[PDB]
């Protein structure tokens, strides 16, 4: 008279299938990308242009000597 | 009661994965009634067409 099945206490667990979490898609991407990339080239032309100014100063000390 | 999460991992490893989908699509398509003339049992049957199992 000592046998298994309980009178109660059950679930069940699902048979389902779901993890579609979105996700920042669909014109949200391709907009943060271009907005990041244009910040890069804007951070250029303030350094590459400025290094071009110090470049001429480096040639300047050459030319003021050599006679 | 806690196995459906473990099978919810292989769905994210394999199914919507691209490289494994590229390794396995449209490969070994034997589907005709030569796929029943050969006397196949289940899957490589019902996974291709004919709904039947004992």
């Amino acid at each position: 008279k000592q046998d298994m099945p309980p009178v109660g206490g059950y679930g069940p667990i699902d048979y389902k299938r779901n993890l579609p979490r979105r996700g920042l898609s669909g014109y949200s991407m391709f907009a943060v990308g271009i907005g990041a990339l244009l910040f890069g080239y804007w951070s250029m032309m303030k350094w590459n242009r400025e290094r071009r100014r110090l470049q001429i100063e480096d040639f300047e000390a050459r030319i003021a000597l050599m006679p | 009661k806690n196995f459906s999460l473990r099978i919810d991992e292989l769905e994210e490893m394999l199914t919507n994965n691209r490289i494994w989908r590229n390794r396995t699509v449209d490969i070994g398509i034997v589907t005709a009634e030569d796929a029943l003339n050969y006397g196949f049992s289940g899957v490589m049957l019902r996974g291709s067409g004919i709904q039947w199992d004992l």
